[PDB]
């Protein structure tokens, strides 16, 4: 369903909107009234038809719209529509039929029309641009990868799913979400962090952050690295080291720095510790620990006992690493305000044994 | 269960009475031999009166069996000091503690 | 194996650095439980011994100095640190005896000589792992280390740093000169912040920053140094202008005593010379205009004009002139390098020109300390406020509530739990009973005592978590408001914010705000417009919901709140009738938002009978079954709700004499309320007779009150008036004479809710028709 | 307002009230309210004392004693200020003061009063008496 | 109850210590007067000179600068930035029948301090705290300006083709909605507190020793004028020397992607002023004599007024 909202969805993913006129040479001409045209959202990959609707049950005669600017009884282009200026609408070009609400109001094409469906256009940013359409490049990959994953998640064996393709397809993920240096100049670093502030809440809030937890807990359930990854056979059973270590990665390059996006994860915060020796990428969940800890101080007091005693057991089972000291000098303290429940269940655990 | 073995005999005649202060020179460990405590660290003789339970029931019963100058090692069960919890912090539950004390004077 | 051997492990070195991380973070702000949980596992000796051998690596120096400190060094380091803002002095002799400049005008040293200032003792307590434990316990002092021992060792390693620095050695302490005095500095101005060095010690510590100047070996200051190492060097030299500026203060209240006693026999004298003057009239009560008709505040304002009609002598006119360029030739101004900010001013300018400094906590460092300098006379200016005078006697009591009032700012910086919310109520249960807290207000006021109590009542609202608490610090500010007008002034400034948590039994945020208000006509003339339609928002939520404490308690079901709405209309009284006397400019905007939601009156008169809102009350509250079953009885309650929502509009009707003018705004507004309401509905109500108490006592919670009907005569009595004869005399005998001779026959509990209900509510209204 | 009462009196007072605490929380019992006013030479009957706890358990606190005794005093002294108050004006100290004596002493006070309001003082209301005058201030 | 007023010598000596603090502060100290904020400005400029590394003041205005881009919502009020706000304001002022001659070295020693600021990149500290402000009319936005004035003082031309091309390649929008938000926050005459103000006038001398402190109060009417009247003091100055680009800028940033038009935005805020000078006229078109307090407001209104269309015809002195 179309619907319409105020300004936070105005911003974000979903309210992106490009346009498809029916002729295939000169598509980017200056486009004039009078002129028929598709709509395509960019995420989902529908077509507008007054419901969205999938590209192969798109047909010119159901969805095929155009920009008029009232209704009289009527190489590049000109240049015809102003950006800001123009305030047209929209009909469908068999049907005439004029799209308009009824906070969600809901857009429903109506012959009788209103004087509410003079809007005005505006064009989007190309960086924001770029980051959309590799969302629905992803989200495509990955649902059939869960659903492929899902086939023989019960079956044993005594399609193929795509491999290669997300291997690949997770690296590119790394170095896009990769914090800028220290070495940069403070004037410049700073303002590429605020590029990806955006594009981090960017993801996190058109889906793409539980989409990422989804294809860790259908394979995360596999612990013997290759006899249970023998529901695939051997083919998959070599790369499912790697795959699972890069996935960490990025959602650890997901929640650096912001506040908005570490506070998700104070509803499964015992779905991560849960996994901490796990064996497999256990450096991998330890720095998504660390993380998440440093940003909302909030995800402090909601941990009990029984969450330190596992990070203690975790020093005890992977030798003197030196980051396990790190997430405990997080729990201290937060925002310079300690928390006199933790300062001491760490403390009458960890110094009286002395050992 | 408050065992002492003498490791220096004293005077054998002067013994602390009630109502009295102690100085000692003490020292502890665990059964592990880990040592948790010391006073000469600190050049402090560390005082105390006898009788008022400043100190836990397994030091002052080896207290007064001592005599003035001696040197003894007790050894405190669990029972008699820190029993079902322990000190927060420093001493396990159901700890057995091993001391090296010293009455320097008064009595 | 040798702890020397980590210096070429570079693994183990690491893992032993992050730990000694965590050993300051667990015993971080003031956790002094835990603090001697540590002080076990890191020995007092060995911790004296690691101060100075100088073979141990980088980053494990710059740990064993830095764990020192946070064990030992930190829970007396806040609590002093904040008191120095702010100066209390005494009146001893020692105190009266302070100039500016030393008797021998060359300048004084910095830091060197006598301070009254009062500041708490520290309160150690000596470390021990063999007594016995008990259980709340009370508190856990910081544990305690020798401190005459520990300066004479500090000041030798400063005093070969300094030495050894001069000889340019390949191979310094702990592996460059960053780490050879930065943790041996920021030991060295922690011990210095605490004051427990003497005035030789300091003596000594000024030569060993430049010996040049400081002179009653090459100086500090010229040493080439990293840029971290400046740091401290900034938090070394700021600890020495606060005590130029702590004696200059000192200095400026010894000056005043010895003043205001020569000042006080001057006046006398003259008003006894004043008292014998006879041979003049009209220009005798000009001279008796400041004697007793001024105020004592007007006095010292018009007795101290004499810069550039004075009634004192040239002779102790002159010699505060004389003083005040004793005081600007002391401070930066010549007033027609041998001197601290002839130093500093070179120095830190110099360090500009050194390199380009990338740090930026050194550049704010840098140059708040040279502005401090060179506006040396308004850095006397703003810590002035700070200043207040008691008396000899009374410092024994008032060292007494400082330490009760650090508790708290300790208290600040802790996420509250269940055990520090019992230090929090003892601490404020044991200010309100110590005696000063009310004989010096403006000093209370100074200490931004009323600030911080607000804070913690910020923190812990954000369901509540710790009830028991906020009551009690809500407590303290309503007994604090009333103590001098000003500070109710001052605590009426964080109305918005009191107001944004009007959202139980107990005492509330709100009734702060109600005795915020209170009493005064300047704060209710001031009250913004938007801060009054925060109130009446809240007021539009009452009558629509219920209670859903009282629903889960088990009550009837009421679908507006006769319990909830009421904790409003006792506030919005307050906020337009002061003095016996109602205000205007609130009165004619209270009415006009009022009527904007009319869901905000109660829905029987928005509609069933006024006496029969009533008549449906007294059915519900004396049949159990209809009655909420329990301290809470819902027909209580509606009676007392229409007892709120009557005589808050009594008080604002427009007063008499703005209705003998024609203010047609003013006539307008009794047009309204006199068509709201009618008359006769109030006349059932008047006249209702109550179970008076003989031989047995009815419930007061749950029956009928004689301040229900205390709140109807005051309407009819201001907005609908008597005026003929007869009808004085129709409610006459149908309301009172029943109620008369009730009061009459016990000449008890309901006698003496009715007897003042009389002497304050109907025999003033008979004697406003005795004729 | 509680600044009404000097320092002595509170330092009178608690001294008063740390004599009976119960056990130095501040509080004290109904009872030991009236006995330690009439430690202090005041005795008002229990009509006197009925009133004042229902004005604010059988628990007095310190600040709830205190402001008890600022209203207690605030009424003794609202009424004698006023004859002490035309004391200044008449050179007898009877009531007996010249209306000749009094447009030089009302506008040098401090109340910035001009000869306006001192007129409209005075038509508004020979020697006038004090209690006419102490009608004529109060309104 | 002012007759009762008890004497000095009856007062005990330390709350007679404690008023003559709050009186001697407020009659010797406050009132003194000094010339550091010349002889602070010439060592941090000079310093420079020793035996392309920047100056001692060269560094501080960048460390301004870096604290106004760290992306925070609010903009906190720092006292130190405040203290040296000024003091750099006051390097202008003390140049801000005579020859013809020896008013021009007054002039060009104002254009020599002010070339001692904005060389060292002192434009675009001031320039960028604004957008850094986002609305918040607070007391740092009031010590910005002073210095935004002192160096536009006289209309200098570089400092504005210092700031015209900064605007233009940041394409910073934010400074311009910075500056529609501080514009609709304008007070004007009221007709409601102003009786407020006169029935709280009513009252001289509290009871029980204090004061009506009539500074405390002060002018609950209309107190943003001066700040208000500085903004557009400010703007007037942007465009003194008929610079026609910031003519076609301060309507159109076509280089951005939305314009604001402060053109229009100075009109919307002159009718708004516009009314509340008329409605001031009918409450007094009753009365026949005005008093002492009712011509003070009228005497800020026209005064921010006078700012105003000297303001607005700057935007049009150039043909």
């Amino acid at each position: 369903l179309v619907y319409y909202e105020g300004g936070a969805v105005c911003t974000h993913a979903r309210s992106l909107w490009r346009l498809e006129p029916l002729r295939i040479s000169w598509s980017g001409s200056h486009l004039r009234w009078g002129q028929p045209l598709r709509i395509r959202h960019v995420t989902t990959g529908r077509y507008l038809a007054l419901v969205v609707v999938d590209a192969c049950k798109a047909h010119t005669k159901a969805t095929s719209f155009c920009f008029r600017v009232s209704k009289e009884k009527l190489g590049m282009g000109p240049p015809e529509i102003k950006y800001g200026e123009s305030l047209c609408f929209v009909q469908h070009v068999a049907s005439g039929l004029w799209l308009t609400y009824a906070l969600k109001k809901k857009a429903i094409l109506h012959q009788e029309g209103h004087m509410d469906d003079a809007l005005f256009l505006t064009r989007c940013q190309q960086e924001e641009s770029q980051a959309a359409r590799m969302i629905h490049s992803t989200a495509g990959l990955y649902n059939q990868f869960i659903k492929g994953l899902d086939s023989f998640s019960g079956k044993p064996r005594g399609p193929a799913l795509p491999i290669e393709a997300v291997i690949l397809s997770l690296q590119d993920l790394i170095g896009y979400f990769e914090p800028p240096s220290e070495e940069l100049q403070h004037e410049e670093k700073q303002s590429k962090l605020r590029s990806l502030r955006n594009r981090q809440s960017l993801f996190q809030e058109e889906g793409m952050l539980s989409l990422v937890l989804n294809c860790i807990d259908r394979l995360n359930v596999y612990t013997t690295a290759a006899h249970f990854a023998e529901y695939a056979g051997e083919e998959a059973a070599e790369s499912w080291k790697e795959i699972v270590n890069l996935l960490y990665e990025l959602l650890a390059s997901l929640i650096r720095g912001n506040r908005a996006n570490c506070a998700l994860f104070s509803t499964n915060l015992d779905w991560v510790v849960s996994k901490l020796d796990r064996l497999e990428a256990s450096s991998g969940i330890l720095e998504v620990l660390y993380c998440v800890l440093i940003e909302s101080p909030e995800v402090l007091n909601i941990i009990q006992e029984n969450h330190i005693k596992s990070i203690i057991s975790l020093l005890d089972k992977h030798g003197r690493n030196h980051k396990v000291l790190d997430v405990l000098c997080s729990l201290c303290v937060c925002n310079g305000v300690a928390v006199r429940s933790n300062q001491d269940l760490i403390t009458e655990n960890l110094l009286p044994g002395r050992e | 269960g408050v065992e002492i073995e003498t490791i220096s005999p004293g005077d054998g005649r002067t013994f602390p009475k009630k109502g009295q202060t102690c100085v000692v020179h003490y020292t502890g460990m665990l059964q592990n031999g880990k040592k948790f405590d010391s006073s000469r660290d600190r050049n402090k003789p560390f005082k105390f009166r006898i009788g008022k339970q400043e100190v836990i029931k397994g030091f002052e019963e080896g207290a007064a069996q001592m005599s003035l100058g001696q040197r003894a090692k007790l050894t405190c069960t669990p029972d008699v000091a820190y029993g079902a919890t322990g000190h927060p912090g420093v001493i396990p539950p159901n700890a057995t503690l091993i001391f090296d004390v010293e009455l320097l004077n008064l009595e | 194996m040798d702890i020397l051997e980590l210096s070429e492990r570079l693994d183990l070195q690491r893992f032993h650095s992050h730990t000694l991380r965590l050993y300051r973070a667990v015993c971080a702000l003031g956790n002094n439980r835990v603090a001697h949980a540590l002080c076990s596992h890191v020995d007092q000796a060995q911790l004296l011994h690691a101060l100075e051998d100088a073979h141990l690596p980088g980053p494990l120096r710059a740990g064993y100095y830095d764990l020192l400190i946070s064990i030992h060094l930190e829970s007396a380091c806040r609590s002093r640190r904040s008191m120095l803002s702010e100066y209390i002095v005494p009146l001893t002799p020692e105190t009266r005896a302070i100039t500016l400049f030393p008797p021998g005008r060359r300048h004084g040293l910095p830091g060197v000589g006598v301070t009254t200032s009062l500041r708490p003792p520290h309160h150690f307590s000596p470390p021990c792992f063999v007594a016995a434990l008990p259980a709340e316990a009370p508190a856990r002092l910081s544990p305690a280390i020798p401190l005459e021992a520990l300066r004479d060792k500090a000041l030798r390693m400063l005093g070969e740093a300094v030495r050894d620095g001069g000889q340019h050695a390949r191979d310094p302490v702990g592996g460059s000169v960053e780490f050879q005095f930065v943790p041996v500095l920021k030991l060295v101005s922690t011990l210095l912040v605490m004051g427990i060095f003497g005035d030789e010690d300091v003596k000594q510590i000024l030569k060993m920053i430049e010996p040049e100047v400081f002179t009653e070996e090459e100086g500090l200051l010229q040493m080439k140094l990293p840029e971290s190492v400046k740091l401290q060097m900034c938090n070394l030299l700021e600890y020495f202008c606060d005590q130029e500026l702590q004696h200059r203060v000192e200095s400026l209240a010894a000056f005043a005593e010895r003043y205001v006693d020569k000042l006080q026999a001057n006046q006398r004298s003259r008003y006894a010379l004043l008292m014998r003057a006879f041979t003049m009239s009209a220009a005798e009560t000009a001279r008796r205009t400041r004697e007793f008709r001024s105020p004592p505040q007007e006095q010292i304002n018009m007795l101290l004009h004499f810069k550039d009609d004075c009634p004192l002598p040239e002779d102790i006119r002159q010699d505060l002139q004389d003083f005040h360029q004793d005081l600007l030739a002391h401070c930066g101004i010549q007033l027609e390098p041998q001197s601290l900010q002839e130093l500093v001013s070179h120095m830190v300018v110099r360090w500009a020109q050194e390199d380009y400094v990338q740090s930026p906590e050194l550049v704010r460092a840098m140059f708040s300390l040279l502005h401090r300098q060179y506006d040396g006379l308004g850095e006397l200016l703003r810590a002035l406020p700070r200043a207040y005078t008691i008396s000899p006697s009374s410092v024994e009591d008032t060292m007494s509530l400082l330490e009760c009032l650090g508790q708290i700012r300790s208290l600040l910086i802790v996420q509250m739990g269940p055990q520090e919310e019992n230090l929090m109520i003892q601490s404020i249960g044991n200010i309100m009973n110590n005696k000063v807290f009310y004989q010096h207000p403006n000093l209370m006021r100074a200490l931004g005592m009323h600030e911080t109590v607000m804070e913690v009542m910020v923190n812990v609202l954000g369901e509540i978590r710790f009830p028991k608490m906020v009551t009690s610090c809500c407590r303290f500010l309503c007994y604090f408001c009333r103590i001098s007008r000003q500070n109710q002034r001052s605590m009426f400034d964080h109305l918005s914010y009191l107001l944004e948590n009007s959202g139980m039994q107990g005492s509330t945020p709100l009734d702060v705000a109600a005795a915020s208000v209170i009493d005064n006509n300047e704060l209710a003339l001031a009250l913004q417009e938007q801060d009054l339609e925060k109130v009446v928002s809240y007021l539009a939520g009452c009558g629509l919901q219920s209670c859903p404490m009282l629903l889960a308690k088990g009550y009837p079901d009421i679908g507006w709140n006769p319990c909830g709405g009421e904790r409003y209309l006792d506030f919005l009284r307050f906020a337009v009738f002061v003095n016996g006397e109602s205000v205007e400019e609130n009165a004619n905007v209270v009415v006009r938002l009022l009527i904007r939601k009319p869901e905000c009156f109660g829905p029987a008169l928005r509609g069933s009978g006024l006496l029969a809102a009533i008549e449906e009350a007294i059915r519900i509250s004396e049949d159990p079954a209809r009655d909420g079953p329990n301290r809470v009885h819902l027909g209580h309650a509606i009676m007392s709700f229409y007892a709120a929502l009557i005589d808050l509009l009594g008080r604002c009707a427009p007063e008499m004499h703005l209705i003998q003018a024609g203010k047609g705004e003013a006539l307008r507004i009794r047009a309204i309320l006199r068509s709201l309401v009618p008359l006769d509905d109030l006349v059932g109500i008047i006249s209702l007779p109550l179970q008076i108490p003989t031989l047995v006592q009815p419930k007061m919670s749950a029956s009928f009150v004689p301040d229900h009907k205390a709140s109807m005569v005051l309407f009819l009595d201001r907005v609908y008036g008597i005026e003929n004869q007869d009808f004085l005399l129709h409610v006459l005998d149908v309301g009172f004479l029943p109620d008369m001779r009730a009061a009459a026959s016990l000449d008890t509990e309901m006698a003496l809710a009715l007897n003042r209900y009389l002497c304050l509510a109907v025999l003033p209204l008979i004697t406003k028709c005795a004729p | 307002m509680a600044d009404q009462l000097t320092e002595e009196q509170i330092a009178e007072f608690k001294e008063a009230f740390s004599l009976f605490d119960k056990d130095g929380d501040g509080t004290i019992t109904t009872k030991a309210l009236g006995t330690v006013m009439r430690s202090l030479g005041q005795n008002p009957t229990e009509a006197e004392l009925q009133d004042m706890i229902n004005e604010v358990n059988g628990t007095i606190d310190f600040p709830a004693f205190l402001t008890m005794m600022a209203r207690k005093m605030k009424d003794t002294d609202s009424e004698e200020e006023i004859r002490e108050a035309f004391r200044v004006f008449d050179k007898d100290g009877n009531g007996y003061i010249s209306a000749a004596a009094l447009r030089h002493v009302m506008t040098n006070l401090g109340e910035k009063l001009t000869d306006e309001e001192v007129d409209e003082m005075i038509r508004e209301a020979g020697q006038v008496n004090y209690e006419a005058f102490v009608q004529m201030m109060t309104a | 109850a002012c007759f009762r007023m008890t004497p000095l010598y009856n007062l005990p000596t330390h709350r007679a210590c404690n008023m003559f603090l709050e009186s001697y502060k407020a009659a010797w100290i406050l009132t003194e007067d000094h010339s550091f904020e010349d002889r602070m400005i010439d060592d941090l400029s000079k310093a420079g000179e020793q035996e392309k590394k920047p100056d001692p003041l060269h560094q501080l205005v960048l460390h301004f600068s870096r604290t106004a881009l760290t992306e925070k919502s609010k903009l906190d009020e720092d006292y130190l930035y405040m203290a040296y706000a000024d003091i750099m304001a006051k390097s202008c002022h003390l140049e801000e029948e005579v020859s013809f001659e020896e008013k021009e070295m007054e002039k060009q020693r104002l254009l020599y301090q002010q070339s001692r600021l904005h060389t060292r990149g002192a434009a675009e500290m001031v320039l960028q705290m604004i957008s850094a402000c986002k609305g918040e009319t607070g007391a740092m936005v009031s010590s910005t300006l002073k210095l935004g004035i002192s160096i536009l003082n006289g209309g200098n031309a570089e400092v504005q083709q210092k700031m015209l091309d900064y605007l233009k390649d940041k394409k910073e929008v934010g400074f311009f909605q910075s500056i529609q938000a501080l514009m609709q926050t304008c007070s004007v005459l009221d007709l409601n507190a102003f009786e407020r103000q006169n029935k709280a006038e009513g009252l001289g001398m509290v009871n029980e020793d204090g004061t009506v402190i009539n500074r405390q109060n002060g002018e609950k009417v209309m107190a943003d004028d001066e700040f208000t009247q500085d903004l557009f003091r400010f703007l007037q100055l942007l465009c003194e020397g008929h610079n026609n680009d910031f003519q076609n800028y301060l309507r159109t940033q076509t280089g951005n992607t939305t314009t604001i038009n402060i053109i229009i935005c100075t009109v919307d805020y002159l009718l708004r002023l516009q009314e509340s000078i008329s409605d001031f006229y009918w409450y007094y078109s009753g009365k026949d004599v005005i008093e002492e307090q009712g011509k003070r407001n009228f005497s800020k209104a026209m005064s921010v007024a006078k700012q105003v269309f000297n303001s607005l015809t700057e935007y049009i002195q150039g043909p």
